[PDB]
């Protein structure tokens, strides 16, 4: 089964964040990311921007 | 990286392009001003609007379209409406004097001083893009300026660009319901012009869409706005494979390789499903099996032609939503084993299917309800010959007595131009049954 | 843009214009002082079609009024909205024709037409992109039937490509007010057939019948007749001034309604028409509009279409509505009355939609139809003409100023040939 | 209280359904607009209603129609929600 | 997975469908909105879950007069049924068989066939069709026969069970009921699989004698038929010791294809005022089931033989106390069977006790039995109605109403001959070797 009632009513709400990565590698402590949270079915998407 | 240029000519072309662009803007989040909202201040992600729009560098997005007409009223209406700041001011080319339902006027006398401007704007729009997939043309074939400018533009584009793909969504007159009285002449002439200059043509006659709207949406008095919205939905379903990720992608070039058998035979018919109103949409599961069963229903045709009277040659269907490939294949097997539908012998397998993840977008103030699954299907059939057959009957029945021929002769068109159009139509008709017979 | 200038002749034409300009000014919200007082924006964008801008923010109609006697002009200036007209546009003679076609066409016509031709040339050259000319005059009057026809010939010769539209008031047999009707009517028709792109016939018989039996008001007046004519004629060009679902102009109507160049005589009407005491019981719907409009009794001519067959037809719908009702009712009536429609041209009805309803109404219909029943007018007037010409009655009044009976004979022959060829299509079959 | 519009194929009469047009809309919205009188009525037009030609008076706007629909969706449901209880409904005496 | 499809034609059909679909909704707990009130695929036989929340019934309503249907559209169950399975016509047949079978039934049967195909394609384990119709009416008898004929060639081997309402011997509404009773009998005999008598006079007697109501109404009658239907079809959806499908009727109560007319009964049927003064043992209720005065059809079993009896038990029954009851029934001499049927009982047992409808008539009980019996005494109703037909056909009364609607004059003759052959077959089977 799939939760349909939630999908219909919280489809339009999208949460957008600006984030930075934390890890051991040193070259990748400066490049930034944009994080999208689709609350229609709790789906998280990550996009990486280039300068 | 991929771009497509849409061409709108005539009153019908403009009135359908308006609905198409409203749907595209609402689907991509574009406000009428151009900025996404004034509230979302991050942006800079998922560049998919590039197919239909073009970034100006900072802020607004300008569509990759051009409008053509000789009657300035519709262009002024577009320039005065809520989308005043959206369209570029000088890509909405407007003439001075209308063709007034005359093919010769819009093909030999008045179209010449506007074709230069149209080609200049087309070149300016083409220089911007780099991965131009092809051109789309919307033309009202029953109108003089529409037919004449469509013919001239297609003839010029066949030389200027050459191998670039062109798609034609024409609106032929309904078999019994029509507005004007002189439409057979310019309809036949336009058909002759576009026979050797259009890669793919789709029938969009009004009566079939009327019938679909009355039965499904349960509207007793619909108008052209509902028709335009349905056609825009069809176009969006067709084009969504470009700018949305999916399990199986199909491009514009993936039509004239898997749907058209011969260069002469590219006149096709379209169907859409499901069409249902919100007041009775939520009582059904709307499974892929039933939506694809309704897609093949002849009563849901967008062209007044019954495929039961002819054979199928190739069918292209696109699914969008949460569709499952295994259910797709099961439904395909079921419709193949269905007896009432038959294919031509020399085409054993006749299905090409593409799948997109994005569900169709619902426009507030419209008629359709928001759903999870949809299919848009384009099939080539032999039965389409009947619309040319009956249109032949109407033309000759009044051409025998040379009715209205002076109106065309006096505009600079040779009197004998009707004969070769008739011969071209006869040859096109003769071709279809030859393919239709078995080996 | 694509504007049309307006020219009128004779007292009948002047009285028609006095009401038509009043109706147009009321529609566009123009006060008698010529200052805009509209309530909506949509009333100003297309105002240049009929109005010329002047310094001071006032509008002047691009109409010129002419006659051979000054009394009608002195009366029409003083009427309501009379100050709108530019005094330079009034061109009048000092003698008058006195119901004599030859007098108004040869002697004084040649020496008077120069100034009106000059002013109309100035107007046509001034306008941005001329669409065409429209005419309001009466064929039963000498000065009208002569001067207007001569001016039509001259302007058609000078501007062959532009469209020409006329509103003719042919003489009626039952209610006749002068005996010289057949002569000047026949000569005017002969001159008109070769130059008029469109011709619309109006009959005082039909106007009286409508005003007496439909509105059911006891005492009619020429004011009421002019009001009906003005509304009917404004309904033709309304869609040129206002946006709609399907735009349509005079050129489009001509293309869709004249199959042959020598067949350009129509018969028009207006709907809906209801009395004051019966306007609260009727329901305004598209079926009601088309039912009232295709009734033969409503027609603005005494010619009964049921005695002939509709060669072609056009209906202009006014106001917001659905294409369903329009197209469905057209198809339904065309199928139900197949006996009254010629068969070798299928689907011979044209439709258009304009979203702006007339002031005081929510929906309206304007119908222009070409039918072979209009030939009875020519038949009757030609019969009277030949009966009164066989004895050479009143012939000296025409022959005393250079006119000869050869012209009369050729007019008779041309008119008879027109009637015969126009009747042939009635019995023509596919 | 009725229900503020009916199911699609409901034969019957919906007051002024043919008198004042109401074209283009689905049907449930049409009959909703009839039971609750949001329409001009009468053979006349004030200046506000006229001079609103299709493309201007509809096929426009951004979200004003959206907030109108949710208001209508709320109104129709709060009117219909007045029914509950584990006694089903008085079908016996309604019939 | 397993489903049954109900067909309702004629306002009798719709006014029985209302009661039965109210009872099913109450039994499965489904609200009038269609939403489950929140809390195991038992509802799957009658309802179909739409993906999220509500359940839409597997039913179609057909009629030509829109009056009865419009009540449903304006009733409390407006949100429950499908908007496009309540098929309504324009002009009613007006008590003419020929109208609804040859002239005005043809333009509406195609939509019904389309809807039936759409509905049946959704189901995966379709068991059969059920039909409710009024034989003594125009569109009930005419259109229903057309649907039966079309289905028997479109689907074929799917079982078809029938619940038809034949006229009472003396209590009646029209005069022309005997005419369109014959033709529908001729149509259904060769096209339906099982028929059950549902006359109206018999139930009037049961209500007056048991429920203590002096002024009953059709709504009271419809509830009993709904109870019978639910008791018959309970085993397909509720767990029990011995489950029976509708194919256990198609295999155990029809000795010969021609003989498929049977009758129904129900017990116990008692009002709440005197409900709590009897122990209501399983031995007691099975006797009332065989009581001739408890019959739901105007037939006397003592005037004929028995062929097969299928009784379904629901409640707190134990199989051992059941077997004693049949032993006593066999011991009883007033009840006699046919020689060529040594064993004649098929018994099913279900665990779910019957439900009581609020505002209803029956009392809440822990035991009930529904018995469908094939008997030779059912041939009596054909004799009296044949005599009624003959009396008014001798003078060709009301015939012009039929000939003018495209029905041949001779058609009356063959339908009569079929009834005569049916009587001959029944009387020949009733004899002993
Ligand atoms: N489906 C549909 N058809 C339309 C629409 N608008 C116009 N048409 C078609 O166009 C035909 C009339 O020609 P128009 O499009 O109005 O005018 P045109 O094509 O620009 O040609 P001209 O009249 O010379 O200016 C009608 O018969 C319609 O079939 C529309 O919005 N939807
Ligand atoms: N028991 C019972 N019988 C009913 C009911 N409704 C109708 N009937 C029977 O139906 C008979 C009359 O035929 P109808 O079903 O009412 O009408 P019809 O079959 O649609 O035929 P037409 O009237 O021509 O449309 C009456 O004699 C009733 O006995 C009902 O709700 N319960
Ligand atoms: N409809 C209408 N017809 C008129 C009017 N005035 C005159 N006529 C008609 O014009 C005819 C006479 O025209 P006439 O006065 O000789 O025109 P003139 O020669 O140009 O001055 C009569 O038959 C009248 O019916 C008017 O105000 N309205
Ligand atoms: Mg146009
Ligand atoms: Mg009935």
């Amino acid at each position: 089964r799939k939760d349909i009632n939630k999908m219909y009513t919280q489809d339009q709400y999208i949460l957008r964040f600006e984030g930075k990565l934390i890890s051991q590698n040193k070259e990748d402590n400066h490049r930034k990311f944009i994080i999208s949270f689709f609350c229609g079915d709790d789906t998280i998407m990550v996009y990486e921007t280039a300068d | 990286m991929r771009e497509v240029i849409s061409i709108h000519v005539g009153q019908g072309g403009i009135q359908v392009g308006n609905a198409c662009w409203e749907l595209f803007c609402l689907e991509h989040g574009i406000q009428p001003d151009g900025q996404m909202p004034s509230d979302r201040t991050i942006g800079g992600g998922d560049d998919a609007f590039n197919t239909f729009f073009s970034e100006t560098g900072a802020g607004k997005h300008v569509p990759r379209a051009v409008f053509l007409d000789l009657e300035p009223t519709v262009i002024d209406e577009v320039r005065t409406g809520t989308y005043r700041q959206l369209f570029h001011p000088e890509q909405l080319i407007s003439g001075k004097e209308d063709a007034a339902n005359n093919f010769a006027r819009g093909h030999y006398t008045i179209g010449k001083e506007i074709v230069d401007l149209c080609l200049d704007r087309i070149r300016k729009l083409a220089d911007n893009c780099t991965g131009l997939q092809g051109f789309l043309v919307f033309n009202s074939v029953g109108g003089g300026t529409g037919s004449g400018l469509g013919s001239l533009l297609l003839e010029r584009l066949s030389v200027d660009y050459g191998k670039k793909s062109k798609l034609g969504f024409t609106i032929y007159p309904s078999p019994q319901v029509s507005t004007a009285v002189v439409e057979p002449y310019n309809s036949i002439l336009s058909t002759h012009s576009l026979l050797e200059h259009t890669d793919v043509a789709v029938m969009l006659d009004n009566e079939a869409i009327y019938d679909i709207c009355r039965r499904n949406l349960d509207i007793e008095r619909p108008t052209y706005t509902n028709l335009n919205r349905l056609i825009a939905q069809v176009i969006s379903s067709l084009t969504a494979s470009l700018r949305f990720d999916g399990a199986l992608n199909v491009d514009i070039t993936e039509f004239q390789t898997n749907l058209v058998p011969y260069p002469r035979i590219h006149f096709m018919l379209s169907s859409y499903a499901p069409i249902i109103s919100a007041e009775k949409a939520y009582h059904e599961q709307l499974s892929v099996a039933e939506i694809t069963n309704s897609a093949f229903e002849p009563a849901n045709m967008m062209a007044k032609c019954d495929p039961r009277h002819g054979k199928y040659m190739a069918c292209s269907m696109m699914y969008r939503g949460d569709v499952v490939p295994k259910d797709v294949n099961a439904s395909i097997a079921t419709i193949k084993t269905k007896r009432t539908i038959q294919f031509v012998d020399w085409c054993p397998t006749g299905f090409k299917v593409g799948i997109n993840y994005q569900p169709p977008t619902v426009v507030p103030g419209g008629d359709l309800a928001k759903v999870m699954r949809a299919v848009c299907m384009i099939s080539n059939s032999t039965a389409i010959a009947e619309v040319f057959s009956r249109l032949d009957h109407k033309f000759d029945l009044m051409y025998a007595k040379r009715a209205f021929v002076h109106w065309y002769v006096g505009e600079g068109m040779e009197e004998g131009e009707f004969s070769e159009a008739r011969e071209d139509l006869a040859a096109l008709e003769k071709d279809y049954e030859e393919v239709g017979i078995e080996t | 843009m694509r504007e049309i200038v307006h020219i009128q002749g004779g007292q009948c034409g002047n009285q028609i214009g006095a009401k038509f300009w009043e109706v147009i000014s009321d529609e566009h919200g123009i006060d008698p002082t010529g200052t805009y007082h509209g309530d909506s924006d949509l009333q100003l964008e297309r105002i240049n079609v009929y109005y010329n801008e002047a310094t001071g923010g006032r509008y002047v109609p691009r109409a010129i009024l002419m006659d051979l006697e000054p009394g009608t002009m002195d009366s029409v200036r003083a009427g309501p909205f009379g100050q709108l007209f530019r005094p330079d546009n009034f061109v009048f003679g000092q003698t008058g024709a006195g119901n004599n076609w030859a007098k108004g066409h040869y002697t004084e016509g040649a020496e008077l037409i120069d100034s009106v031709l000059d002013v109309v040339r100035k107007e046509a050259e001034g306008c941005d992109c001329l669409q065409g000319f429209q005419i309001t005059h009466s064929l039963g009057g000498g000065t009208g039937s002569g001067m207007g026809t001569l001016l039509i010939s001259k302007v058609r010769e000078e501007y062959p490509d532009r469209i020409m539209e006329t509103f003719s008031v042919v003489p009626s047999p039952k209610v006749s007010d002068t005996v010289v009707e057949p002569y000047n009517a026949t000569l005017s028709v002969h001159q008109l057939v070769e130059n008029a792109d469109e011709c619309m016939v109006i009959d005082n018989e039909a106007l009286y019948d409508i005003c007496f039996r439909t509105l059911k008001l006891t005492t009619p007046t020429y004011g009421d007749l002019n009001h009906l004519v003005s509304a009917a004629m404004s309904g033709v060009t309304c869609c040129l001034r206002f946006p709609g679902q399907l735009n349509s102009d005079l050129r489009k109507l001509a293309v869709n309604l004249i199959p042959f160049p020598r067949l350009h005589f129509f018969m028009i009407g207006f709907a809906p028409l209801t009395s004051r005491g019966s306007q609260q019981y009727r329901a305004l719907t598209v079926p009601e509009l088309t039912q009232q409009m295709f009734d033969a009794k409503n027609m603005m001519c005494a010619a009964d279409p049921r005695h002939g067959r509709y060669l072609t037809a056009s209906a202009l719908f006014r106001g917001r509505m659905s294409t369903k009702e329009v197209d469905e009712q057209m198809l339904n009536v065309q199928n139900k009355n197949s006996s009254y429609f010629v068969e070798w041209i299928p689907n011979n009805i044209k439709s258009s939609i304009c979203d702006i309803p007339p002031k005081g109404l929510k929906m309206a219909v304007t119908f222009v139809g070409n039918s072979t029943a209009i030939q009875e007018m020519f038949k009757r007037v030609a019969e009277q003409f030949t009966a009164m010409f066989r004895r050479k009655a009143f012939l000296h009044w025409y022959t005393g100023e250079g006119m000869d009976e050869m012209e009369f004979t050729e007019a008779e022959s041309n008119m008879n040939d027109l009637v015969s060829e126009y009747q042939q299509y009635q019995d023509a079959t596919a | 209280n009725q229900a503020k519009s009916h199911i699609p194929g409901y034969a019957g009469y919906i007051p002024g359904i043919r008198s004042e047009n109401m074209y283009g809309k689905t049907y449930g919205k049409i009959t909703y607009m009839s039971v609750t009188n949001q329409h001009h009525k009468g053979p006349d037009l004030p200046p506000d209603l006229r001079y609103t030609s299709t493309v201007k008076g509809e096929f426009t706007d951004q979200k004003g129609v959206k907030k109108q629909e949710l208001l209508r969706q709320a109104v129709i449901e709060e009117a219909k929600i007045t029914s509950s209880g584990y006694g089903s409904s008085p079908l016996r005496t309604k019939y």
